[PDB]
């Protein structure tokens, strides 16, 4: 009698089976490469695009976790001094 | 020549230690292994099967599978062991009353020609640190610093101890008892080692905890296997015991609950065996996809083909069973080679009665016999993957009630009563908890 | 001049290590051995051509 | 990625698929020895005739 | 007697059992053994001898299809009951209980 | 705390909701508990009410 | 309650003359670089989560 | 027929297997103590500890005990040596000899020692009873004094 749960969960808006935001990141990166070194380099698209499709199909929301880690635990400066990433409780906003 | 040849033949032998994968007790309930595969033994008082509705054994299997599927790590394994045995431990009782003496002499006279044998079930849930054989192929060669060896040690001990707690809580109505070290006379006597030694020796030799690896001194019976045959021979002090192994290789379109009950009522003392090397969900899904592909590469059978494997795969993804590699080796014990063959033919008839076509093991007799000791996958003859529901249907831990002959608070059992089933009950007032 | 006794120093969390599945190293090494012999023969033909 | 996060069959499927891809790519890259086959054809005609 | 029986409610058992990983219908490990053997023959006597492949390969396919796990039994026998030295002296293959590892 | 985490994982698996310990987004999750923080949630997956 | 979410303790939070974001955390948290567990360095004692 | 009593654990009683002094069968129970020079004992203990360390399973109930004994040897002042033990029960009927062996095995399992029956080493065992027959000892292993 359990209330049905449908597997439309985390069926993210995907084109070709890949979410918009990370695929746009790849488009920007490959465009940068093409404009920087050589123009033959829109062949870098299909390999990494296919690997991203295989990553997304297995684990639908890997990229959100990636971005969260990159934004927070990768930016925090004094990881080495404390032995761990820490944020000061008292608000030292560099003011006096 | 005639003098030196003793040592020459002596030193040129392969000791049984090469085939026994055990070592020091690491925890009072867990035994190590040269490959560092810690295991524990679970003595089980299997619940009755005769006195229950048919649907209720289904319900028992449902509960048992539900508890299993929570903890069935891809690193697990199971060896059930229903060691049918005859009772040599029931001392004749002294008496003073003439009326009582007459009554007991008459009663024990009434047992001439009766199956005086008691079932003894078991379970050894094993824990390999690493599952995939391909990486373990390297891991068997690397060198590890002692501190990380210790780290693996506590990781495995804690994991297996959680498994033991869960199984204990899941066997509330099965009267299970985890076997553990007990001390006799200022020395450590192992409770599991006696069972595994019974597997090796064929007897019950009380195994102490000495200062060596158990593999060195855990076999006190020189076994002998035939060059071309299915039967062997154990040369012991108390007498020869000839054993003839057997093997299951052909299932059917059924996993009816407790189909291997017929070997409980046996007239022949044996040791059944199983194995369930729990298997990863991707690998199990691949095996089932292989069956689906093979089936669908054919004519479209109406129902056996399509919807059955539809629901099979959908359950497997939805987490309702866990496939595993399985093998069952009934080994009958006997005193003469003709008699053990007769018992083997009887057991084959019994298995064929319940639609599991058995074929006696002939070339791999020694491999099978070394495949009974828990933590031996490299010696199993025919591991064939099956559904987990199905394995728990090849070992529902059914058992006729028998009671405990010795070890009671007062001593020996008070009386022995005829049972309509046939297996005798060793009556005693003191029940368990 | 030494760390002051009985205080909270650096974290105890830096002691953590990522465990390795004890099959990855050996088979990874052998896989790279075979792929490398393929690739070297391939560049042998590359230069030879 | 497969050993950390993605769906994987570690030792059988991944190694076998990598082997298939590697063998096919090695054969296809053996086409870089074109002069060998062009000479093979141009000499197959006279030897037989 | 009649312990619990079936009434079509039995838990399904699918015949994906011992459907071993096979290429062309033959398991990897024995087929690799044949490849190694035929390669040895080809490198040893003559190079026309990769025609020894299809006959024995087909016989192995017919063996595997009938009895899926013959080769595992073969290897187990070869490793254990074929290696044991003193088969003749004892009248049967036996392993000494006391660990005589040739030490003193 | 790791022992308790393994216990909680066993408990959740008992009721058929496969849990996976958060490893890379520990800090994002811990800042995703305070109400009015959607930008920090690790895995928002739509479900029926 | 929300401070209990942040701190791990029950510190009675008064209404002072600032934004709550400024003075609502009295425990310096510490998150591991590679892991799932952390550590709250407080006066009354460490709490690992 | 014979029995080889190979025991390593320190005895519980100062006389352990003295249950054999009262039994219904004859025997000649034999022990040898071929001493080892002190450096030889040190080297043996070191090699044993090393070979126990360099294994895939860790057993801290063994390594620490052996390492305790290694410098107990220097300071406890007892000198080690080789030691084989063999029990040669006599009889009249061969089945009677096997019954004697079974009785002795039980009566010594009662005292926490496990007898290992002798099957092919009997000639070496018997010719090892003569004093100065070091050569024919089946499998001696070092034992504390």
């Amino acid at each position: 009698e359990a209330f049905p749960l449908f597997k439309g969960a985390t069926r993210l808006p995907t084109i070709w089976g890949v979410p918009m935001i990370p695929l746009m990141a790849m488009v920007m990166g490959v465009a940068v490469i093409a404009l920087t070194v050589s123009i033959w380099w829109w062949a870098l698209v299909p390999p990494l695009w296919f690997i991203m499709a295989q990553i997304t199909k297995n684990d639908d929301k890997a990229f959100r976790i990636w971005w969260l880690w990159i934004d927070t635990k990768f930016r925090n400066r004094n990881k080495g001094f404390w032995g761990a990433s820490s944020y000061s409780p008292a608000n030292y906003r560099k003011r006096r | 020549m005639g003098a030196i040849e003793s040592r020459k033949l002596l030193a040129s032998e392969t000791p049984v230690g090469q085939f026994i994968p055990y070592s020091h007790h690491v925890t009072d309930t867990i035994i190590s292994t040269k490959n560092a595969e810690y295991l524990s033994v679970w003595k089980i008082d299997g619940r009755s099967h005769q006195s229950a509705s048919e649907a209720d054994v289904f319900q028992w299997i449902r509960e048992l599978n539900n508890t299993l599927r929570g903890i069935s790590s891809a690193n697990l394994s199971l060896w059930t062991h229903i060691v049918r045995r005859r009772v040599y431990e029931y001392p004749d009782a002294e008496f003073d009353n003439v009326f009582c003496r007459q009554l007991d002499e008459k009663y024990r006279e009434s047992f001439t020609g009766y199956n005086l044998m008691v079932n003894d079930l078991y379970l050894t849930v094993v824990y390999r640190p690493v599952s995939d054989k391909v990486l373990s192929f390297f891991a068997k060669r690397e060198r590890e610093t002692p501190d990380q060896k210790k780290h693996r040690q506590e990781s495995c001990i804690k994991a297996l101890e959680d498994i033991n707690r869960t199984l204990g809580q899941s066997f509330k109505r099965y009267g299970a008892e985890l076997l553990s070290v007990y001390e006799k006379g200022g020395h450590a006597f192992s409770a599991p080692l006696e069972f595994l030694a019974r597997l090796v020796n064929g007897e019950h030799i009380p195994m102490p905890i000495c200062r060596d690896r158990f593999s060195d001194y855990m076999a006190v019976n020189r076994p002998m296997f035939s060059k071309w045959g299915e039967v062997g021979e154990l040369r012991s002090l108390t007498g020869l015991r000839r054993f003839g192994m057997l093997e299951i290789r052909e299932y059917d379109d059924a996993t009816e609950p407790g189909q291997l009950n017929v070997l409980l009522e046996s007239d022949y003392e044996f040791v059944l065996t199983h194995s369930f090397s729990v298997l990863s969900r991707p690998a199990a899904k691949e095996y089932l996809q292989r069956h689906q592909k093979n089936l669908i590469d054919a004519r479209d059978v109406a129902t056996d083909q399509i919807e059955e494997i539809d629901e099979a795969l959908n359950q497997l993804i939805s987490g309702h069973f866990v496939m595993g590699e399985h093998h069952c080796t009934l080994t009958v014990y006997g005193e003469t080679v003709q008699q053990v063959r007769d018992n083997l033919a009887h057991a084959s008839a019994a298995m064929l009665d319940v639609a599991v076509l058995p074929k006696p093991v002939d070339l791999a007799l020694e491999a099978g016999y070394w495949a009974q000791l828990p933590a031996n996958w490299q010696w199993r003859p025919r591991p064939a993957p099956i559904t987990s529901l199905n394995f728990l249907s090849f070992s529902p831990f059914h058992n006729f009630m028998s009671g405990k002959p010795t070890g009671n608070p007062w001593g020996p059992a008070v009386t022995i009563l005829k049972t309509v089933s046939g297996t005798p009950l060793y009556f005693n007032f003191h029940a368990s908890k | 001049q030494e760390r002051i006794e009985g205080e909270y120093g650096a974290s105890e969390l830096a002691s953590e290590r990522r465990p390795h599945t004890p099959g990855a190293r050996t088979l990874l090494m052998v896989l790279l051995c075979v792929i490398a012999v393929v690739l070297v023969t391939l560049s042998y033909k590359a230069y030879k051509v | 990625l497969i050993i950390r996060g993605a769906v994987e069959m570690p030792v059988a499927e991944f190694l076998n698929r990598c082997l298939r891809i590697g063998i096919i790519v090695s054969i296809a890259l053996a086409g870089g020895l074109y002069q060998g086959e062009i000479a093979n054809a141009i000499t197959t005609v006279p030897d037989e005739l």
